């Protein structure tokens, strides 16, 4: 049987793209060996990680129904189960998680998955580097905590099952091993929840953002912001918009203007002990009429407190950029206040096909009279962000970023009050530089890293730092400068080189002014 | 300070109207422009505004100025629309110079920018920060998200974080704040300098009407509306509610209703921005605490002054606290004033602590005036600061008391023989 | 160091780690110093092991740390002579009886 697994799993991973499209997320195959039959049973979520179990179905019970024993290694949630147990009707996750996948993000609860298995791909992608001590098992990689808020505003560590959150805000305090720390570093992730109130920060969600990033702060250790969201939440008093009337100007012509809205004392009534609207008595055309003035709105969470809130977040944003480790992943989107408080992080990646913006074109045309824009991704995506240094690395997708995340960390301490974590290389300290910088025009990256041996096919001419260390950000802004992070025999660095060739600046059009041109321009190196 | 001869219990004689102005004439004044003579007054004190760096960035005003006497830093805004000249490089020949339109009320990145150099200059150059707020948002185009309009909006808020110094916000008449143009200027950034407040014909919120009618207020519910108030829309409605009255009457009243829903929809549109205008009201931020208090624009000049006074004076206080005991907070020092106010003073005067005037010259007859009536308040400062140095001293001998008795003979020789009898007693 | 007496500058710093080098190795082995191996080595060994060799490097920083904290506290007395006799009993409480006997002697 452990063949058959193996067949069907290579089958199914080469073709997962496929079946991830069309949506095939169960199945199921019957064969018997040599007879006992065997059942897979096979769940392909989120792609990038397959699950196979395997079931014997057993007869050995006291009635004549038949049901599932498992292997005793991984037995699985069909283990004693009924063979003929029907198909359910979606669960808790599912609506929630089909709902975001079907934006082209993540669902929220899978985020810590995800760290798990990018932290295999780690330990194996860094075996080339160092001499790494054997990996725990997966189920010793990565332990969480929920964060929650109590009714005071305070943090609280639960642990309950995924989609149980009341509010478009989540967040984590995860404890993990990797190569460069194997007893444990820890983070705290912050992430939106794109399906809840669609994006849109609210009084709660900004409070639970405080907090945790609070919580990183005392202890020093990285936070994580994974945005999805709308920017700041917004409404409208519906208890008022089905109530009031318009006083006009002339009741039968109404094209020479109103003069105010008004409650009947039938409306104010009901509504004056809610504080929800602020009107005074007039009377007007022999009728008892409440003149609106203000409305306040029984509603909390769509009124001004939530930009009170919004700036409050920010200003605990620009000062955990000066005291810890600050990283954004943007998965879906951002707009408005997200994408400032990805900003001021610094350290951005950007996934495909997602983009950070202050205003959508829609608003943009309305405002213009035109249809200028057509897409958000011509205001904030990649070949915008990317290209002005606002976003440090892209991503395919969320998988990726998660694994980029991770790859960053292992350059730096673990917190702010520890070393610099040191590996012991697989690239001797002791070796002399392969490559020689010329006098003509080169490629910093290979007195960097190295590169290929021109002459034959193999052979890798070394460079200045470990090989295989060096991770370049940044790479089309300003491209007569090189800057990056690497290993000078295990030790972290950052790097700052000059690039020597020529390179050409490519300056785009704006669509929104009709005699602009696009331009290049030569930028000379060494300046 | 000076004495200045611009009195402070004038009102301004300039309103800043609804139409494009420029930003100098609430500032300082203007001629008066009916007559030869005669200057309309502005918010600072006449001839004291003094303008740098005019021409770079023309949609953000930045100055100096002196309001009763008071120096002060100063930011405004243009809301009228001005012209970029950006000249050619010689040494391209394939280059041109460029006109570019700037809007007023708007953010670009030039005047981001000069807004954060001004702000960063005047907290290192140790003046106030009064700001005339009346920005619509950031600019979202393609040419300025390309030209990094994102990271001088976030210098911005670095800028605000790093005051020192009493930094006022005051949202003029016909003014407005939204959205992303609030959130980097909001109190919640340094909240022991900052003060927002708002005029009675300001506006602010996240969206403005037209955006906020867009999502919320579509026109599916712009017919639910009319379904319930147009008499002619309702009697055609009704007519046609009536059970079998024929085919052609019911065709014909359809006609009538498509025509007249249609025909009514710009002038139910304008009720639908009134509507959500009723939402941006100083009334609401008032009541959800997010603005200190509405002003009136004739007579705001006397009570920033006043509360400016105010706001120094405590910081003079707030400092010898500081200085007495490093390790408290804000809240607590703050408590601290309030509370010897009060137990000076007596219960019935603990309303005498919202009048600025009262609580200005109280504060300052207790920081000015020595050999005399010797500054109760500065005996209770020299009370926190004696606790403070004995507590540091039992914390180290307590936390180490390897070093108890290196110590213990040199405080016992400068003291009195009595207190040096008490030392062998013990 | 910095930690031990965050009153001293960059020069005294790097004064104290070379004399201790020096005083500890020798005046022969003074030579060993712009030898960036071998003193990283030296200094791991005064940095990484406890219980042991017992790293007296780290003796010497005691021995700043104990000093600034007195002179501390002398400052506060002699600059403010009135808390002088507030803390007084309370040092001479967690103390051992002959501490005590020459409080009262003196
Ligand atoms: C005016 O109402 C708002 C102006 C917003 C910026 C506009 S939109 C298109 C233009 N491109 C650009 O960068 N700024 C202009």
């Amino acid at each position: 049987p452990s063949k058959i697994e193996e067949s069907v799993r290579s089958m199914v991973m080469r073709y997962g793209s496929r079946l991830w499209k069309l949506r095939v997320l169960q199945a199921e195959l019957k064969i018997n060996i040599r007879a006992i039959p065997i059942r897979l049973f096979l769940t392909n979520e989120s792609g990038y990680y397959l699950d196979i179990s395997l079931y014997k179905e057993v007869t050995d019970s006291r009635t004549a129904q038949i049901m599932f024993q498992a292997y005793g290694d991984k037995q699985g949630p069909l283990h004693g189960m009924l063979i003929n147990t029907p198909y359910v009707t979606k669960d808790l996750l599912q609506s929630k998680r089909f709902q975001a996948q079907s934006l082209g993000t993540t669902y929220i609860y899978d985020i810590p998955e995800m760290f798990r298995q990018s932290l295999i791909k780690l330990w194996e992608s860094m075996s080339t580097q160092a001499f790494l001590p054997s990996p725990p098992l997966p189920s010793d990689m990565l332990t969480y905590t929920e964060l929650v808020l109590d009714d005071q505003g305070q943090l609280v560590h639960m642990n309950r099952l995924p989609g149980g959150n009341e509010i478009g805000m989540v967040a984590w305090k995860m404890t993990f091993k990797s190569p460069e720390y194997p007893e444990g570093r820890d983070i705290i992730v912050i992430g939106n929840d794109i399906t809840y109130r669609i994006g849109s920060f609210g009084p709660q969600e900004d409070l639970l953002f405080l907090r945790a990033s609070e919580l990183a702060r005392a202890e020093g250790i990285p936070r994580i912001y994974v945005s999805a969201n709308s920017g700041a939440r917004i409404g409208l008093a519906e208890e008022i918009r089905h109530m009031f009337h318009v006083a006009w100007v002339d009741p039968e012509d109404p094209y020479k203007g109103y003069r105010y809205l008004y409650l009947t004392p039938q409306d104010y009534k009901r509504v004056s002990a809610l504080n929800s609207v602020h009107c005074e008595h007039v009377e007007d055309e022999g009728e008892s009429r409440y003149k609106i003035t203000d409305i306040i709105g029984k509603e909390e969470g769509i009124g001004p407190e939530n930009l009170r809130g919004s700036g409050m977040i920010a200003g605990e944003s620009s000062l955990a950029y000066n005291e810890i480790i600050t990283i954004s992943l943007v998965t879906c989107r951002a707009i408005g206040i997200g994408a400032y408080l990805v900003r001021l992080g610094q350290r951005t990646i950007q996934v495909e096909n997602s983009h950070l913006i202050l205003t959508g074109a829609g608003a943009l045309n309305k405002v213009l009279g035109r249809e200028v824009y057509t897409s958000n991704n011509q205001l904030g995506g990649i070949q915008i962000m990317h290209n002005n240094g606002v976003t440090h690395c892209t991503v395919c997708d969320d998988f990726e970023g998660v694994f980029t995340v991770l790859h960053w960390l292992s350059y730096m301490p673990k917190s702010v009050h520890s070393s610099v974590p040191l590996l012991n290389s697989k690239d001797p300290i002791d070796r002399i530089i392969e490559f020689v910088p010329t006098k003509t025009p080169y490629d910093p990256r290979w007195m960097l890293a190295g590169r290929p041996h021109p002459t034959q096919k193999g052979q890798w001419l070394s460079g200045f730092f470990d090989y295989g260390s060096f991770s370049e950000i940044m790479q089309p802004w300003a491209q007569t400068v090189v800057v990056g992070r690497a290993r000078l025999g295990g030790i972290p660095v950052g790097v700052v080189a000059v690039e020597t060739r020529t390179v050409e600046l490519s300056i785009p059009a704006d669509p929104a002014n009709l005699d602009s041109e696009a331009k290049i321009i030569q930028q000379a190196g060494q300046v | 300070l000076l004495n200045s001869k611009d009195p402070i219990d004038r009102i301004i004689e300039f309103v800043p109207t609804k139409t494009p102005y420029d930003p100098r004439w609430m500032l300082a004044g203007r001629p008066h422009p009916t007559q030869k003579g005669q200057w309309l007054s502005g918010f600072f004190d006449y001839g004291s505004f003094s303008e740098i760096m005019q021409p770079w960035a023309q949609t953000v005003v930045v100055g100096r100025a002196r309001l009763g006497g008071i120096p002060v830093g100063v930011v405004a805004v243009e809301t009228r629309t001005v012209e970029l000249s950006i000249p050619a490089d010689p040494a391209n020949l394939d280059s041109e110079a460029k006109i570019i339109q700037q809007a007023g009320q708007v953010w670009f990145p030039d005047s981001a920018f000069k807004t954060y150099q001004a702000i960063k200059d005047f907290n290192r150059e140790g003046l106030p920060l009064m700001v005339f707020a009346n920005w619509r948002g950031f600019s979202g185009g393609m040419k300025d998200m390309y030209d990094q309009v994102l990271k001088f909006g976030a210098y911005i808020v670095d800028g605000l974080r790093e005051c020192c110094q009493p930094v006022l916000v005051y949202i003029p008449p016909q003014a407005e704040l939204r959205g992303g143009s609030w959130v980097v200027i909001d109190s919640s950034i340094n909240p022991r300098h900052m003060e927002m407040y708002a005029d009675r014909e300001s506006r602010g919120s996240v969206l403005e009407p037209e955006g906020t009618v867009e999502i919320k207020f579509r026109r599916k519910d712009l017919v639910k509306t009319m379904r319930r108030v147009d008499p002619v829309y309702i009697h055609l409605a009704e007519r046609l509610g009536t059970p079998e009255l024929s085919t052609a009457e019911r065709k014909e009243l359809e006609n009538k209703l498509k025509e007249r829903e249609e025909f009514l929809i710009p002038i139910y549109h304008q009720v639908a921005v009134q509507f959500a205008d009723l939402h941006d009201t100083p009334g609401r931020m008032q009541e959800k605490g997010v603005i200190s208090d509405i002003l009136d624009w004739k007579t705001s000049r006397t009570f920033f002054y006043w509360r400016l006074r105010r706001l120094l004076l405590e910081d003079l206080v707030k400092k010898k606290i500081h200085n007495a005991n490093p390790e408290l907070t804000d809240g607590q020092i703050q408590a601290m004033l309030r509370r010897w106010f009060v137990e000076v003073e007596g219960t019935v005067k603990a309303y005498v602590w919202d009048n600025n005037k009262d609580l200005a010259e109280w504060l300052e007859k207790q920081l000015t005036e020595e050999d005399g009536v010797h500054s109760v308040i500065e005996e209770n400062i020299k009370c926190i600061s004696r606790d403070y140095v004995l507590k540091q001293i039992r914390s180290l001998v307590q936390a180490n008391p390897e070093v108890a008795m290196d110590s213990i003979i040199h405080m016992t020789q400068h003291i009195s023989p009595t207190q040096r009898a008490e030392v062998i007693r013990i």
